[PDB]
């Protein structure tokens, strides 16, 4: 019955602004405390801030690394939670969740102001902070090296996601592993695709990686050879 | 880091595992626990003194003593493999909340496997573009939790290190990769570079020379 | 329970016990 849906995520330049929305249903929204939580890619959950209810004057608290730049508000006439992000930084990149916040205080063993727990969560909306525009990748060969050997292609400095990598036009799929892209501090992505091959086939078989970057309409075919 | 958790813990199927959270505020405030799976919203598991929300199996329970909070899973199932987070106040009496670092829990379905480490030096083609990237390939390890360190000669390197979260291969084992960004002058100025991967207390290293 | 200020309730309930 409880439904929380985040929206408003997208690409924003550093120093810009963005507003995330969270529409709620299935519970008494007016008297409910609401929390924003973010998760940077590959990292853990981070508490962003929370807005209280009518008895607290709708007061809002923020994380220290967030104060001065984010504003949390609510519109009880539309059952929506808001997160306004100003002067946005690259570290603000990640998935943003809204959470219905509960309140707990044990009379005999608690300590004010008790603790807050998150009963219900949304599915999250992705925010990407990057100064970069559309850019095709630079493909570099990774010559075979001892692992059986391993060889591959380094797909460097592209934007935005995604990039697909195949080998020998899809004819080589055994032993192939394409890693997830890492977002660099420059705002560009990079990844690697690697295949494990027997060392006895390094001078007999040819290996061509096929890199396709649809956002920039770029295709690259690179042959990986021993030194 | 106000709340500290162990990064990775493993448990055998149907056995008991405890995940601990440590911090100053836990001496004065209770903690809550959350299960987090890839592509899914977090699930509250336990909060307060002895509160388990309905619909959660009884094998999850929470306890606390001193500055430690603990989540115990009794008779772990295969669907219990996820990341587990503790939450509480950041200071005693504070209006802010904070999460622990998180704990990756593996319900062992495979034998332990040590990682292979492959190291790719900067290609000549990249060095001519006035760039240099060392690519460290880490593959065929289980469970999927590794620590990666880089060395220039005998000193630890500073910046320019990027590492990806381990992911499943075709054979249900994990792979990872790490990148060391250098300028061509830096690359040719050291005698050697090493990629050191620690997995279940054992380190596997690979060294290249310019 | 929501009519009161939560941060003040828990503070008041703490004074009563102590």
């Amino acid at each position: 019955e409880v439904r929380l849906v985040e929206s408003g995520g997208g690409l924003v330049k550093p120093g810009g602004s963005l507003r995330l929305s969270c529409s709620a249903s299935g519970f008494d929204f007016d008297n409910a405390w609401m929390t924003w939580v973010r998760q940077p890619p590959g990292k853990g959950l981070e508490w962003v801030g929370r807005i209280t209810g009518p008895g607290e004057g709708w007061s809002v608290d923020y994380a220290e690394s967030v104060k001065g730049r984010f504003t949390i508000s609510r519109d009880n006439t539309k059952n929506t939670l808001y997160l306004e992000m100003n002067n946005v930084r690259t570290e603000d990149t990640g998935y943003y969740f809204c959470a219905r916040t509960g309140k707990y205080y044990d009379f005999w063993s608690g300590y004010p102001p008790g603790e807050e727990y998150f009963q219900d969560w949304g599915q999250g909306t992705l925010v990407i902070v990057s100064s970069a525009s559309t850019k095709g990748p630079s493909v570099f060969p990774l010559a075979p090296s001892s692992k059986t050997a391993a060889l591959g292609c380094l797909v460097k400095d592209y934007f935005p996601e995604p990039v697909t990598v195949s080998w020998n036009s899809g004819a080589l799929t055994s032993g192939v592993h394409t890693f997830p892209a890492v977002l660099q501090s420059s705002g560009l992505y990079s990844l690697s695709s690697v295949v494990t091959v027997p060392s006895s086939s390094l001078g007999t078989q040819t290996y061509i990686c096929n890199v396709n970057h649809k956002p920039s309409n770029t295709k690259v075919d690179k042959k990986v050879e021993p030194k | 880091s106000e709340l500290t958790q162990d990064p990775a813990v493993s448990v055998a199927l149907k056995q008991t595992v405890t995940i601990t959270c440590r911090g100053d505020s836990l001496r004065s405030h209770y903690a809550s626990w959350y299960q987090k799976k890839p592509g899914q919203a977090p699930v509250l598991l336990f909060y307060g003194k002895n509160n388990r929300p309905s619909g959660i199996p009884d094998r999850f329970s929470g306890s606390a003593s001193g500055n430690r909070a603990s989540l115990t899973i009794t008779g772990a199932q295969a669907e219990d493999e996820a990341d587990y987070y503790c939450s509480s106040r950041d200071k005693s009496g504070s209006r802010l909340s904070v999460f622990g670092g998180g704990t990756k829990l593996t319900v062992l379905s495979q034998p332990k496997a040590a990682p292979s480490v492959t190291l790719f030096p900067p290609s000549s083609e990249e060095l001519q573009a006035n760039k240099a990237t060392l690519v460290c390939l880490i593959s065929d390890f289980y469970p999927g939790a590794v620590t990666v360190a880089w060395k220039a000669d005998s000193s630890p390197v500073k910046a320019g290190v990027e590492t990806t979260t381990p992911s499943k291969q075709s054979n249900n084992k994990y792979a990872a990769s790490s990148y060391l960004s250098l300028t061509p002058e830096q690359w040719k100025s050291h005698r050697s570079y090493s990629c050191q991967v620690t997995h279940e207390g054992s380190t596997v290293e690979k060294t290249v020379a310019p | 329970a929501s009519l009161w200020n939560w941060f003040d309730i828990t503070n008041w309930l703490w004074y009563i016990r102590r």
